[PDB]
Parts: C-alpha cells; structure tokens; sequence
RNA sequence: AGCGCAGCGCGGACGCCCGAACCUGGUCAGAGCCGGAAGGCAGCAGCCAUAAGGGAUGCUUUGCGGGUGCCGUU
RNA sequence: GGUUAAGCGACUAAGCGUACACGGUGGAUGCCCUGGCAGUCAGAGGCGAUGAAGGACGUGCUAAUCUGCGAUAAGCGUCGG
RNA sequence: CCCGGCGAGGGGAGUGAAAAAGAACCUGAAACCGUGUACGUACAAGCAGUGGGAGCACGCUUAGGCGUGUGACUGCGUACC
RNA sequence: AGGACCGAACCGACUAAUGUUGAAAAAUUAGCGGAUGACUUGUGGCUGGGGGUGAAAGGCCAAUCAAACCGGGAGAUAGCU
RNA sequence: CGAAGGUGUGCUGUGAGGCAUGCUGGAGGUAUCAGAAGUGCGAAUGCUGACAUAAGUAACGAUAAAGCGGGUGAAAAGCCCGCUCGCCGGAAGACCAAGGGUUCCUGUCCAACGUUAAUCGGGGCAGGGUGAGUCGACCCCUAAGGCGAGGCCGAAAGGCGU
RNA sequence: GACGACGUUGAUAGGCCGGGUGUGUAAGCGCAGCGAUGCGUUGAGCUAACCGGUACUAAUGAACCGUGAGGCUUAACCU
C-alpha cells in the first residue's frame, strides 16, 4: 500500500 | 449632546499628538545576544540560565 | 521601483494602521522586528510582513544584501471602504465602512 | 483607591472566585507550570503555598481538605506524600513567577508559575 | 516522524521490478497517456530524483525548510541538473508530508 | 617592609580528540559533458587526512599575571 | 580677556497652518455605441378547439442559465437557395 | 523566479507601442485622506481677510534696490441667501 | 351545585424601576387580575370601505383608520412658503 | 512629428471669457459669418452618488462567570481531546405539526458572512444523504362554507340557487 | 497619567515563623445513655486586609534619553 499511496 | 460646526482639520489634528505611539528599549542577555525581548532572558528556549520550560 | 512592496485591503484602517507606521522610520530594515516585534496592535502585524517582504526584495529587484538599507518612507492611503447594515433604532444609525489600507514600505540609501 | 490595604479581585463572584482559582490551584500540584496572566499568577500562589505548609501535619489536619477541593483526593494524596516532603527546608516562599505576556488577540500578560526545580531560588540538574 | 532520509529509502528499496508490472497496471481507465508520464522510461526523472537528494546533506534531508538558492545552485551543480528542476523536487515532496499526516488506516475515505 | 624563587593561575606551541553545504585538498558511486570509437574533462553526497578555530587531560617549553606557600636576600 | 550684576537675547516644536512635490480615495469629464427615443414610405391588421396568448417541466458529450425544441425534444422529413 | 499561511498582497522577469493599459484595467477632475520640503507658530483674543509690513527659504541681475513661497508686528474690520 | 373560594398552566395588563439612537417600532424585572367560564386555544370558513365588525373607545379592518391599501382621473387646486 | 478632456504657466479683455504653451492624454476637433437651443446653479428641510464630522467615541444582545494540560495550526481565551467547574431539567431535554426548503452527513477552504480571532459554523465549493401493502397524503364520507346543468333575477358586468 | 516607598549595598509586594483578633471548645479517640444527645480530651479547632520578624519567591548585569565648561553690550571688581 506504500506504493499505491506515494505515487498515487 | 448634539455638536453644530466643527472643523475636522486643525482640530482633532491636535488632539492627535497624545495619541502616537512609543518604543521599548531592552537587553539580549548574556545568551542571547539578540532578542530577550524585554525584561526576558530569552524565549527561543525560556530559560534564564538551564531547564526553565524547555533547554538542555 | 527602489525596492517598495506596499499591501492593499486586507483590512485595517487607516489611522489605526498609520499610527505604528510612525514607530518605525529612519534607521529601520535591521529593526525587521523589536521596534516592531515588540509593539502588538493588528496594524503592526501587518505592517512587519510587507516589512520583510520589502528588505526581501533586496535580493531580487536590486543588490545590496539585507544588512545596510535605511527605509527612508512608509506611508498607509485609505483604499475603498466596504459598506455594511447595522439593525438598530429601526434602522437609522447604521452605516459601517469597514475601511482598509496598505503600508507602502520602502528601503533606498542613506 | 477608597483608603488603604485589602484587596484580591479580578472581574468574577466572589462567590465564583473559589473555583475560578481552586481548580488552578489544584493544577501547579498536578504539573509545574500553568500559563495564566500576571493577575491570576500574583494571586494564584496564595491558595497554593498556603495549601502546601500543610506538611508538618499528614494527620487529620492535611485531610482538612480531600473530599472537597477536589472530587478526587489526587491532588491532596500528592501533596502530603510528595509535594509536602519535598520543599520542607526553607518553608517560606514556593512558586515563582516568569513573564511570558501577551496572549493573543487579547494582549494579556501570561508568565505561568512554577515550584521549585528552580523557584525564585534555584535548584540542580536531574530527574 | 518522516523526511527526507525515509523518502530516499522508498527509492532503494525499488530494486524488485520497482514496479516495473506493478505500478504500470496500477492505472487500468489510462487517462490517453498517463502510463509513460508517469515512468518515463523509469530514468528520465525516477532516477534524476535519487541522485539530487544524493547530492544533499545530512541537516538538509531532514529540514527541507532550510534551503536557500545558495544551496540549489549547489546541488544541481553537482547532481547535472538546473535550479527548477531541485525546486520540483521540494514541491512535490512539500505534498508528500501534507498526505502522510491526514491518515490512519489506509487513509481510504 | 622591598625582591628573587617554589607554587597557583593564565596565554601561546607540541601530542590526542573534535572541527567549514560551496568558496580547502586527495579519493570520488549516481548524474553531466567531449568524440565515429577506444578513452578523458569537470564535479556533489559520503569516507579518510588535515588548517583557522575549541575541548578533556598528561604535562615539556614558554610570555605575563600573582603575593596563598613562604627559603634566602636588601 | 577672568567672575558678579543690569539690559536685552535668537535657537524648541507635542502639534497646528499656508505654498509647492508625490500619491491615495473617488468617480466627473472627453471620446464611443450591434441601446433607446419621432417619424417617412410601404406592408400587414389578427392567433385559438387542426387546441392559442402565456408558462411548468423536460431535452446537449458534462450541462448552471439564456436561446432553441418537445419523450421523433439546439431537433425529424421534403423542395428550393 | 522571490517574500508570504502552497493566503492576501506585492516585487522582478517577460507580453505589449504603451501594464504611468494587469483584469479595481481608457481619459481619470472635485470633495475627502496622507508623506516630504520652505516659512509662520506654545503670553495671545473675535467672519480669519484686506492695507501696511520686517524677517527667513530659494531665484535676480557685472549693485541697481526686484520675482516666488511664507508670513511676525500693525490700521481696519460681525459670512452668503 | 356554583359567570363560588385559594392557586400553577393558560388568558389578561393595575403599579414602580429600567429601557427611550432599546434586547424590543410597547418589552424586561418585581409585584398584579381571571383561572369550569359572557373562559381559553388550533385549523378552516363568512362579513369590504361611506362599507364591514364593534359588551361602544370612533375602537378594530395587515406597525395605516373622523372613512383601508394599490392603480388611475392627475402635472387635482394652492390669491401660500 | 499627438484632437477632445484634465492640469500648470504666460500674455490679453471692462467682464462674461480669449489665445499661446509646458505636462498629462489617446483619438478626433472646427476660424469665420449665419442658424437653432434640454443654453450657463450656491442655495429650493432640491434629486443621485462619493467622501467627511462626531471618533477610534458608544456599543459587541440577558450577570447560567470559568480554570488548566494536550492536539492541530502561520497564529488558539473561543476549534478537537481530556479532567475539573458552573447552568437548565413541566425544561435551556425528547418528539411532531405549522412554516422553512438542503439548513442534514463527509471532505475541504476562511475573501465576504459570524458585532472580535477563527484552524470553527446554519458561510463558500464539492460530493453523499432521506428506501413503506400496515405512518401520512392521495382515496371513500360528509361540516362551516364554496361552486353550481337547467332555473329565478338583474342596463352589461353579474347576484341567488335545485 | 500624576505622586510616595523599595529593587539583592534589599523588607517593596507575596509566602513563612510568632503574637494579636474574631469565632466559640474542631477532627479523632474514650466513656455515659436504647437513642437524640452529653462529658472528657479542650476554652479546642480554624482565623483577613493586622503587629513583630524572616530573603523563601519575585524585585537581574547592562541598555535608553540627557553632554563635552555656558550670546552680545555695559558697570563694578583684576594682572
Ligand atoms: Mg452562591
Ligand atoms: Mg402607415
Ligand atoms: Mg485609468
Ligand atoms: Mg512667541
Ligand atoms: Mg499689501
Ligand atoms: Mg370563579
Ligand atoms: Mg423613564
Ligand atoms: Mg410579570
Ligand atoms: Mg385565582
Ligand atoms: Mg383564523
Ligand atoms: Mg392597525
Ligand atoms: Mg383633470
Ligand atoms: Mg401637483
Ligand atoms: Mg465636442
Ligand atoms: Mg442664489
Ligand atoms: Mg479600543
Ligand atoms: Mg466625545
Ligand atoms: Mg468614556
Ligand atoms: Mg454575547
Ligand atoms: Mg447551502
Ligand atoms: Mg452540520
Ligand atoms: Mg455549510
Ligand atoms: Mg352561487
């Protein structure tokens, strides 16, 4: 989830 | 308690004069050698010499 | 321009913001603050915003790097009034101009 | 102001006052420091300090108030078993006063009172 | 509880794919073109991003309010790249600790 | 009562430690530049060493100040 | 020229005023009309149970409001330019 | 690009013949409100000017007795409709 | 039983202070009168201006009443200001 | 190679005014002699608009007063969390009708609006949100009263009514 | 606003010690009484703006404004 949030 | 002419040059203008502001003059502190703001010793740690609020 | 920054509406009188304005003249620049910093009355807030905001524009419009400077004029102007009601004796005394200015801040040579 | 000493009021009931400033009072015990302008400051230390002589005792005089100045006997459990023990040296004197001022769209001076650790006197570096 | 010095690691630690099957599908209703602008060959800035905070000091990865141009025309001089490209850096990281403090549980509604 | 010493204290060297994001140096990933290649140039973070400038301490040298200790001398 | 007297004695502006400089406020003035305001000439003098005038509500790729239009809904057919 | 609260507001840079055209936007007057400078002004009574008038600030001229501002002191002297 | 007694709700307004550019274009505070009655109240209906309604004061008929409000005759007339 | 207009100046006329020109200005103006007037303001408790004055004065709306520690934030007396404290409780609680017509909930933003500050709101901009065979309206029934085929009246309008 | 006192060379405020004063014999414990209650501890407990005293707390070291020998003329004193 840290990447569907930071590039997000 | 009604007024009738009144001039609001001059007048007023004068009673102006007690009305500017004034200036502070105060110390930094040994610390500080700025702020200290006034009869303070200094906020950016609040301490006059060690742990007062918040120092090391 | 010879450095200014100047303000406009926000909202704060004239006279109330013209008053502070006088605390601070001459020396000025390296009183950014204290003369300033040290006076609390809503005019000073802002007129020490644009104040910092005009000794910053000394690294951009011109040279002279924040240090020497004199601030030579500051001057507020009535800008345009906002009009208001105000219920009362049925109506008949109320007017309310909220009145406004700026501060026009300026920082030439010596 | 009429003719000579009394005094110890600030806008409220005196029949409010007690409260107003028990609570507050209550606080320095639970804490240290309290912001809370010069007036309620130069006044607070009289229900504190007072409050605080009742050391000596840790009888049934120091419980001469528990149930009531405060719902909990908090407050007055720490102080016969902590606050009172701690400063019993130089009795007099207690909570110090250090100006902050100005408290924001109410130009009200602050300062915030303290106790010990460095009162109006001094102390050292630890805990 | 988050700078500079934890933004960088999320860049390491791309090694597996880096979401090079991740990332790419994570956009099923591609907007046109939004897929390639977003990777961009995956070195076009992916990688420029990386090496400006490379070039960046201890005290300045973790106050990002303390740089001055006197430090951006430091960096992109040794990093290679220009003045508006390190300042695109601190914008979108300025919206990245904005994000990461309005949250709590996935942060999905 | 006056000095010379011991000593205390203090300042400057030496040894150790710490110590400038760039304008100090060496080495310099990533990145940039030149060329048709092969190969170089410039250079940041970091690491090591090292000035200006500090510190703990052992104490050689050493300018000056002390006047407690307290020999001798006028 | 040194003190002591006597006689005079301008320099200060908290502020105020006049003159000029520069601005602010404000919106007059000048300039301009696919808006009005008389009339000439020439038409036309009526629309409506084949459902009017006037509207409500809908109808666009989103679509808030006008303008259109009506569940065939910024339109459908057809002849002409 | 820079100050700022990722404000307001502004300062540069650029558009432009012009931004002393920046959206409050043509020209922008008056009342009214300021900053600056020259002079008058804190023991003097009143429609505040007018007549006389020294001084002061600038400007005069190969002096020649002057121009502009301001006006101490003084004779007079109760707005318009 | 009672247009009976005392007294909240509810209905009303005798007194004083305050308010009088109000909290309020009639109220607030403390008292005060009626409170099973010619009582009190919700909803809806009916009376229209020289007309209505009126336990009657010229009271009420939308903060308006010795003749409502709106539009018209209308630029009434004004030997007056 | 700068019209009208605005502002200064100089010359000129008895005066109403005339001209020349600096500056502003950004497009038009009009000797002359003649012609026609919405033809000339200081007042009418004149009409419209703008800005003063009083004056940074009164006032900030029930005397049920609040203190403190955290959080957030550019900033917190007022917002969120917590512990105290006080106020109402035939209510200052809860539900519905009348009337209102998104004010409801979430996210956001703080110009204007909140008689202050405002990160907060019944404010702005977004979204979301009211699910019935049994509750209500429709719907059967009729009251007061209204309308009323034909009808009776009445210059017309229209009144009354089976 | 002003005006007086004091700012560590200190009693100027607050606190703290003692006393005064005013209230009226606390709380707790013991005993009597079935109990209300009473008695003893006890003239206790509490106690303000007061009096005597005490630096415990706060009154910090500096900084600011105000200068640098005082116009001309004459008379009297002078070398
Ligand atoms: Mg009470
Ligand atoms: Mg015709
Ligand atoms: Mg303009
Ligand atoms: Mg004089
Ligand atoms: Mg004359
Ligand atoms: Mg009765
Ligand atoms: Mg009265
Ligand atoms: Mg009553
Ligand atoms: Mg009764
Ligand atoms: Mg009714
Ligand atoms: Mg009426
Ligand atoms: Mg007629
Ligand atoms: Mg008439
Ligand atoms: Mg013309
Ligand atoms: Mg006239
Ligand atoms: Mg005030
Ligand atoms: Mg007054
Ligand atoms: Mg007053
Ligand atoms: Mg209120
Ligand atoms: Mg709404
Ligand atoms: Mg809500
Ligand atoms: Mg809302
Ligand atoms: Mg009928």
């Amino acid at each position: 989830a840290a990447a569907a949030a930071a590039a997000a | 308690a009604v007024q009738q002419n009144k001039p609001t040059r001059s007048k007023r203008g004068m009673r102006r004069s007690h009305d500017a502001l004034t200036a502070v003059t105060s110390l930094s502190v040994d610390k500080t050698s700025g702020e200290k703001h006034l009869r303070h010793h200094i906020t950016a740690d609040g301490y006059y010499r060690g742990r007062k609020v918040i120092a090391k | 321009m010879e450095t200014i920054a100047k303000h406009r509406h926000a909202r704060s009188s004239a006279q109330k913001v013209r008053l502070v304005a006088d605390l601070i003249r001459g020396k000025k620049v390296s009183q950014a603050l204290d003369i300033l910093t040290y006076t609390n009355k809503k005019a000073a807030v802002l007129v020490k915003k644009v104040l910092e905001s005009a000794i910053a524009n000394a690294e951009h419009n011109d040279g002279a790097d924040i240090d020497d400077l004199k601030v030579t004029k500051i001057f507020v102007d009535e800008g345009p009034s906002m009009k208001r009601i105000m219920p009362r004796a049925k109506g008949r005394a109320d007017r309310i101009l909220k009145r406004t200015s700026h501060i026009t801040v300026v920082v030439s040579d010596r | 102001m009429r003719h000579r000493k009394s005094g110890r009021q600030l806008n409220r009931n005196s029949s409010h006052r007690q409260a107003m400033f028990r609570n507050m009072a209550g606080s320095l015990v639970r804490h240290e420091i309290i912001k809370t302008t010069l007036p309620k400051a130069k006044e607070l230390r009289r229900v504190v300090e007072p409050l605080i002589t009742l050391a000596k005792t840790d009888s049934v005089a120091n419980r001469r108030l528990a149930f009531a100045r405060t719902r909990d006997n908090e407050i007055v459990a720490k102080l016969f078993n902590e606050l009172g023990p701690r400063f019993a040296s130089r009795a007099g004197g207690y909570t110090r006063i250090l100006k902050c001022g100005f408290r924001a769209g109410d130009n009200a001076p602050m300062a915030y009172i303290e106790l010990v650790d460095r009162s109006e006197k001094a102390e050292a570096a630890a805990e | 509880g988050f700078d500079l010095n934890d933004f960088l690691e999320q860049l390491r630690q791309m090694k597996n794919m880096g979401g090079m099957a991740s990332l790419m599908g994570k956009l099923p209703g591609m907007g046109q073109i939004p897929d390639n602008v977003k990777s961009q060959m995956d070195d076009k800035v992916l990688v420029r991003m990386e090496a400006i905070i490379n070039s960046m000091t201890m005290k300045e990865r973790a106050k990002p309010e303390i740089i001055k141009g006197s430090r951006k025309r430091r960096i992109a001089a040794g990093s290679g790249m220009q003045v508006q490209d390190v300042n695109r850096l601190l914008k979108q990281f300025d919206d990245m600790q904005r994000m990461m403090k309005k949250m709590k549980k996935g942060g999905m509604a």
